[PDB]
């Protein structure tokens, strides 16, 4: 949950994978894009409420 | 005798930088891990919330 730990973007899992005197970490991540612009508001009133 | 003088001059000053050089060597470790610890704290306290 703690973000910029394994990886770049939300975090999804991992694989380890042995080295001659180490270990390599392959993380699956998840990049969104495409993005909108849209218009937004806080709230909705109606009938006072 | 000047050889005999010289040596030993030669080798106290060579006792001093060795000294000085491990000195430094351990500061550079510790300042390490003060700059590792904080750039994890800004790298996960600012860009996210915790």
């Amino acid at each position: 949950k703690r973000v910029d730990f394994c990886g770049k973007g939300y975090h999804l899992m991992s694989f380890p994978q042995s080295a001659p005197h180490g270990v390599v970490f392959l993380h699956v991540t998840y990049v969104p894009a495409q993005e909108k612009n849209f218009t937004t508001a806080p709230a909705i009133c109606h009938d006072g409420k | 005798e000047a050889e005999v003088q010289i040596d030993r001059l030669i080798t106290g000053r060579l006792q001093s930088l060795q000294t000085y050089v491990t000195q430094q060597l351990i500061r550079a470790a510790e300042i390490r891990a003060s700059a590792n610890l904080a750039a994890t704290k800004m790298s996960e306290c600012v860009l996210g919330q915790s």
